[PDB]
DNA sequence: ATCAATATCCACCTGCAGATACTACCAAAAGTGTATTTGGAAACTGCTCCATCAAAAGGCATGTTCAGCTGGAATCCAGCTGAACATGCCTTTTGATGGAGCAGTTTCCAAATACACTTTTGGTAGTATCTGCAGGTGGATATTGAT
């Protein structure tokens, strides 16, 4: 009984939004699925580095935030800026 | 054990077609072997280094993906 | 009999293989050639099918961008041949020999 | 009772309860060994005498008896494995290895 | 990207030389994913100038 | 008027023990703290990092020894690994 | 405000720079395309070193913040702290 | 009459003198105006420390004299000893730069 | 083969910034000693995937030939870069000043951790169903290359 958690379903999810009636394949998803994880530990990582600068024992939202802004360029670190600023807002808010 | 001549001349000129190469000189062959030979046995040691810290006999994907990852030559693909 | 001039063969088989993503090596030599590798740093090994395909899908995503580098050595120097000292500058600047 | 530190039982130079605490509080695991600081102490010990013994060797060949960094620049450069180690670093002050391509050179 | 590229070579499945033609022909993935590998996926068909005939 | 640690004496005693009368200008020693320091967070780094992949919890002397092999070449690793194996045994031994 | 200083970086400085590298013979045309190419690299730290400082809440850019912007760009720096 | 070298023996005595020293090569004040103005064009009324624009120095130049040297190698392979723009852009590429 | 003009190295000297050093102290830390808890080593076992043959079958590599075209060597020349001198200008050093911003001190309170409980829910395994596509076949044409 050894499960293997991923990203698929959800991966799945975004693709019906953006593309309704196109598919994917398995080795596609094995590509998004190392993406996302990839993207993640780099982002994870800078940011507790920002934490450990700053003698701060917390990761918090602006510790996301700048670490975002020293990894993407120009245009999708405008826009991921955007992004999540407005997903936090809308969850405190509810 | 000449593996190395495993490499046939064919295939290294089809890699260089790929890179978009257009005429090959007669001495690139055995350049072009002696530089995979150092690339490879590069990747395998560190590769058999985590295979033995992990007390296992048998090299797997994660292992070879680690061992590039830490060259910095991440592979997106084999991550299961 | 019909023949194309020296280099008309070269395009085609450029363009051929830019237009595909397959493996370029016989898969059983390389599999040889990585156990006789392994040979020396441990006896004994055995190895997953998926470790030797991601070994030389790296392999040769490698020597293609080695290739690309050697052919702009090239044409600096007003050819349209690759030479060995191409490759020995490629990889000099890249820092993989300094 | 008499307390001797661990450094001294290691027979080290190096200091192991810094070390400890270094990586207890790092954030690097959970849970750390008692050997892993003596382990690291050793390796940092080694290297370091090494790259001095190195620097004070160029330091003495230029007549001179006070390490400088140009001294650490020469020494680390001339050696294979510590420059493949640091080949990727900058050390401020210390120049550059004395080097003219052969083609250059008249006649 | 990779959903247009796939319905621009005429097919409605996404495979992985999908996934790469649309990470290298855009500037800022292809400067945040410069360094990575795509298993399947092959290279950008390009040419250079003074190759061509005449 | 808060301290601030550093090797500069540890880095002294090696230097006496190596060259017995030869000294070290104060930028030298600036240039030596900054080497141990980055070498301790690579090899760190590098053992923390095996540690999550084998599941375990603990850093021991094992993932030492491997980060150390992983890092240093030839020479270097060969040397490194004698030496952090003759400091482990004087220390249990005692 | 202040506009137009990388003519500050004269033509012998940069024969110098050069002198250090082993050319001995040097174009007309190099010193102009030197300038741009150092024009990109402090554009590509100064901007990672801002965005440290002004996550601390500083004002004042310190030599950490740049020593952080040169390793994160793969340049590490020995000397500085 | 007068004593003058021929071309290429100043440049040669000035490579040993500047590959024996280890001074900085550009100017103080320039090298800061340049910096606090491209700061300016990131975030209006920033301060600098003393050292860390020394340390902006001491990087730049270090990667300044590394470029040259790959151009230099650039260079010799055309079988030149003029270094041209072509080789700066040449190095810049292959190093993955541009 | 010689001579003469320039630049570099070395012996001598000295002023001074820097390394070595106590003294004090002092606060922060490392070491000892228990008690508790838990993660990891040992043992067992099941079952999965790796190594080894067997064995056609045909697609790819190898050796050979011929010829074309490319790389390299040799002249020749012009323009562009180096070397040197005169002028001036702007960087550097030293000192002083204002004062803005950084770093330490204290409060306190909003927010994150730790447990217990309950409800989904996403992931494995069959089990099943359907179909987008890779491989095969025919026919049009775009391109090359010698006349």
């Amino acid at each position: 009984r050894s499960r293997k958690e991923s990203y698929s379903v959800y991966v799945y999810k975004v693709l019906k939004q953006v593309h309704p009636d196109t598919g994917i394949s398995s080795k596609a998803m094995g590509i998004m699925n190392s993406f996302v994880n990839d993207i993640f530990e780099r982002i994870a990582g800078e940011a507790s580095r920002l934490a450990h600068y700053n003698k701060r024992s917390t990761i918090t939202s602006r510790e996301i935030q700048t670490a975002v802004r020293l990894l993407l360029p120009g245009e999708l670190a405008k826009h991921a800026v955007s992004e999540g600023t407005k997903a936090v807002t809308k969850y405190t808010s509810a | 054990r000449d593996n190395i001549q495993g490499i046939t001349k064919p295939a290294i000129r089809r890699l260089a077609r790929r890179g978009g190469v257009k005429r090959i000189s007669g001495l690139i062959y055995e350049e072009t072997r002696g530089v995979l030979k150092v690339f490879l046995e590069n990747v395998i040691r560190d590769a058999v280094t985590y295979t033995e810290h992990a007390k296992r006999k048998t090299v797997t994907a994660m292992d070879v993906v680690y061992a590039l990852k830490r060259q910095g030559r991440t592979l997106y693909g084999f991550g299961g | 009999p019909h023949r194309y001039r020296p280099g008309t063969v070269a395009l085609r088989e450029i363009r051929r293989y830019q237009k595909s993503t397959e493996l370029l090596i016989r898969k059983l030599p390389f599999q040889r050639l990585v156990r006789e590798i392994a040979q020396d740093f441990k006896t004994d090994l055995r190895f997953q099918s998926s470790a030797v395909m991601a070994l030389q899908e790296a392999c040769e995503a490698y020597l293609v961008g080695l290739f690309e580098d050697t052919n702009l050595c090239a044409i600096h120097a007003k050819r349209v041949t690759i030479m060995p000292k191409d490759i020995q500058l490629a990889r000099r600047i890249r820092g993989e020999r300094a | 009772a008499k307390a001797k530190t661990r450094s001294s039982r290691a027979g080290l130079q190096f200091p192991v309860g810094r070390v400890h605490r270094l990586l207890r509080k790092g954030n690097y695991s959970e849970r750390v060994g008692a050997g892993a600081p003596v382990y690291l102490a050793a390796v940092l010990e080694y290297l370091t005498a090494e790259i001095l013994e190195l620097a004070g060797n160029a330091a003495r060949d230029n007549k001179k008896t006070r390490i400088i960094p140009r001294h650490l620049q020469l020494a680390i450069r001339n050696d294979e494995e510590l420059n493949k180690l640091l080949g990727r670093v900058t050390i401020a002050q210390g120049g550059v290895l004395p080097n003219i391509q052969a083609v250059l050179l008249p006649k």
